[PDB]
RNA sequence: GCUCGCCGGAAGACCAAGGGUUCCUGUCCAACGUUAAUCGGGGCAGGGUGAGUCGACCCCUAAGGCGAGGCCGAAAGGCGUAGUCGAUGGGAAACAGGUUAAUAUUCCUGUACUUGGUGUUACUGCGAAGGGGGGACGGAGAAGGCUAUGUUGGCCGGGCGACGGUUGUCCCGGUUUAAGCGUGUAGGCUGGUUUUCCAGGCAAAUCCGGAAAAUCAAGGCUGAGGCGUGAUGACGAGGCACUACGGUGCUGAAGCAACAAAUGCCCUGCUUCCAGGAAAAGCCUCUAAGCAUCAGGUAACAUCAAAUCGUACCCCAAACCGACACAGGUGGUCAGGUAGAGAAUACCAAGGCGCUUGAGAGAACUCGGGUGAAGGAACUAGGCAAAAUGGUGCCGUAACUUCGGGAGAAGGCACGCUGAUAUGUAGGUGAAGCGACUUGCUCGUGGAGCUGAAAUCAGUCGAAGAUACCAGCUGGCUGCAACUGUUUAUUAAAAACACAGCACUGUGCAAACACGAAAGUGGACGUAUACGGUGUGACGCCUGCCCGGUGCCGGAAGGUUAAUU
RNA sequence: AGGACCGAACCGACUAAUGUUGAAAAAUUAGCGGAUGACUUGUGGCUGGGGGUGAAAGGCCAAUCAAACCGGGAGAUAGCU
């Protein structure tokens, strides 16, 4: 549910928060945690390679099962948990042999539900099958791009993928971008959409709320001096030039994809 | 006011010490020049 | 077993001073300017053999040689049990 | 030595960092010290630092560094695996008294504790760079239980007052005691115990995880404080002696209670929240290979070992960083009384100081202050500066609004002391006693004693009672930026930058894009509700027309057009 | 609850005076702003010069910044003094 805070101070006036009472309140499952040290957007050369990254809250990484390999063993959903490493939230599932894992929580999933993976799994939300065994027209998520690699597509909060055609060894998918893509029919997918679709309705409300997600302020190019950005100086507010990136490439329209190795799998580009 | 020199022995040795000079060939060239000049103190190491 | 030669080279000069005499009179503590490498065991055995007394414990300290002269030395507070030394 | 002033959440005390002998004693006064110096952080000589328990080293890991092979790059070299380093973090154990001219948890006295080796005895499954537990973790808030500590009473010792009074609701001082060991309670958490089974924990396990069944929930972990013992010990106001009057030596009373108490402890707790809050070892446990009447493990006892390095002194400063014995800078710990909400402020304690030129004089002028008749912003670029307002309780409070605000709006009134209600009230605490019990660190009941606001009525003093110090000026109309924030270290704090929100555009993951001859790495262990780049800048109402030109995107029939041939 | 409020420490720096061969190569004094946060601070580490870093001022990078410092080319060159 999305909730508006009362304007008891500026910085609270426009805050809209997505509270979920089903999310577990205790600590996460310890065997499935690792440390995740922050980078600041610096590579092994120590240089900023991505701007506007730094600070934010300390985070622990939860190992999420994107492969969904445990075939034929049923699993029950113990609880839904908050995951700070992604927009979706995750589910702790207990397999009948006594091993626990984290998965992306599909839309309708809740504690007590039964999930299964494999060729013979039933066609229900949360179940993982090779796309060869999923009816055409189905809505799936966490889609594999190569058989056995693990899910890569449709992993964010409210995202999903449509299987629109099956032609031999390939299925054609409709991506959230609107792109039509071909993948091998042996790639796995999970039925349903990813839950937490209200994620997009939250409003941060204040500058600090973005600072503690690890985002540093963005300085407009036109506010700098010519030595710092192609949108250089001027006495007052002057632009007089075509918009470009800080490295001089024309943004606002110029296409940048150049991948001839992959062009064979794009049926249609997004529009 | 705060002045530029804010001493710390550990930082001093890690930056300009003997083992730091010996770690790279440029630092090893610093030591050779100082030996050629005949410096009484090769490094900050003490 | 520490060799006799080593023990002969740990004992250098019986320390003579006010605090030295005070300790000897009070807790039977002979004080000795020993070698700066002489370990507690070395001093203990040397005093118990060359001076032929009995040593309770050694309380050695390294004295930083004052500049412009003194080099760095070690003052061993060799507390003896009842064996009267120097 | 006696007075006097000054700091007192510091200008006291203890450290880390840094320094380096500045520390104590004796001698000297050239130079040094903004003067003199007999003095000194100055010179010269001699001393001073004692640790199984404090710290380092050590064990273990973070960021990060380096890195065999390895992958790359004219060379130099870059990156990086196994690994190995790297604290600012996690891993064992000592307290109280006494003592030096200078060292003390180190020496001495008393009373403890930890880890390991080796033997003896008794009983025995032991055994990993491998599995599982544990270590192990955020912010904010609210109790409750305590303690440090304080105040008063009691007790003990002393006193009877330079000037009226002072044998008493009189005055002064002291009423201290630890680690350890024993007990295990205010509180917190969790059902326990057997039996059977197994697609999990790279293999296997008796351990962890999972599934059933039976039977009792009455069990266990954790935990301040109190109490006992330590301790008939030590310390102790003061007396009595020697004396060089430094100072040393001897003896030694009482050593209790009530109330108030933390920001310290229980508490790594509990409740809540979104931004969802290290790692590895020590530690516990499980087995594998292997070992088999061995070796190993457990317990008791005995014995030995715990090395090495630091320890002086300064440490908000004359010992560090500022060229200076420089009005500056500099992280942690402790924190007494009376007022007070307070770690503000005033005055004091313990302690520590009077700031290394003084003496006169009492001109102009300058600085830093006090007060001013009558006016009262006439000043000036401008109320700049000054002056003014200032506390608590209660009454009261407009437009406008995004309904939260505006708002301490504005504006008023009551504040001291004394006495009564009430020889001290409401409240807080709570002893004996009295019962109970699943019988003591128990629970009720009872009210001694202690502590103790606020109010009302009456009276009284000054010109004045938030009497000092401390402590909002208020209102009206407008420009700009929503807002809290950020910036030109050292002339610009702003209307500039940022900002939540909006839009556009790019990107299908070996993503775009960036740093890189490369290898790689960030983005991102993210994946189109995701990321980048650009402009705009909360919110409300909205954003019209123009594709000519210059970009960008798409198309390609035709013209022109490189290497090549 | 709050990038809430008031206000010490703490972190800053709006105004005035003084100082300007300063007590100080930016301070003092009186006021002033924030003070549970986009907060502040200790200790390590990391990014290097056409490079870094920058809530953007040509700010900052050891009192140096529209291209640091040191050494070298080097006795650059100077129709100028």
């Amino acid at each position: 549910a999305v909730v508006k805070c009362k304007p008891t101070s500026p910085g609270r006036r426009h805050v809209v928060k997505v509270v979920n009472p089903e999310l577990h309140k205790g600590k996460p499952f310890a065997p499935l945690l690792e440390k995740n040290s922050k980078s600041g957007g610096r590579n092994n050369n120590g240089r900023i390679t991505t701007r506007h990254i730094g600070g934010g809250h300390k985070q622990a990484y939860r190992i999420v099962d994107f492969k969904r390999n445990k075939d034929g063993i049923p699993a029950v959903v113990e609880r839904l948990e908050y995951d700070p490493n992604r927009s979706a939230n995750i589910a702790l599932v207990l397999y009948k042999d006594g091993e626990r894992r984290y998965i992306l929580a599909p839309k309708g999933l809740k504690a007590g539900d039964q999930i299964q993976s494999g060729v013979d799994a039933a066609i229900k939300p949360g179940n993982t099958l090779p796309m060869r065994n999923i009816p055409v027209g189905s809505t799936v998520h966490n889609v594999e791009m190569k058989p056995g690699k693990g899910g890569q597509l449709a992993r964010s909060a409210g995202t999903y993928v449509q299987i629109v055609a099956r032609d031999g060894a390939y299925v054609t998918l409709r991506l959230r971008s609107g792109e039509m893509r071909k993948v091998e029919a042996d790639c796995r997918a999970t039925l349903g959409e990813v839950g937490n679709a209200e994620h997009m309705l939250r409003v941060l409300g204040k500058a600090g709320a973005a600072r503690w997600r690890g985002v540093r302020p963005t300085v407009r190019g036109t506010a700098m001096n010519p030595v710092d950005h192609p949108h250089g100086g001027g006495e007052g507010r002057n632009f007089g030039k075509h918009p470009v990136t800080p490295w001089g490439v024309q943004t606002k329209g110029k296409k940048t994809r150049s991948n001839k190795r992959t062009d064979k799998f794009i049926v249609r580009r997004r529009s | 006011m705060k002045r530029t020199f804010q001493p710390s022995v550990l930082k001093r040795n890690r930056s300009h010490g003997f083992r730091a000079r010996m770690a790279t060939k440029n630092g090893r060239q610093v030591l050779a020049r100082r030996r050629a000049k005949g410096r009484a103190r090769l490094t900050v190491s003490k | 077993m520490i060799r006799e030669e080593r023990l002969l080279k740990v004992l250098r000069a019986p320390h003579v001073s006010e605090k030295a005499s005070t300790a000897m009179e009070k807790s039977n503590t002979i004080v000795l300017k020993v070698a700066k490498d002489a370990t507690k065991a070395e001093i203990k055995a040397a005093v118990q053999k060359l001076f032929e007394v009995e040593v309770e414990v050694v309380n050695t300290l390294v004295v930083k040689g004052k500049v412009k002269r003194r080099s760095d030395w070690k003052k061993a507070y060799v507390t003896l049990k009842e064996g009267q030394n120097l």
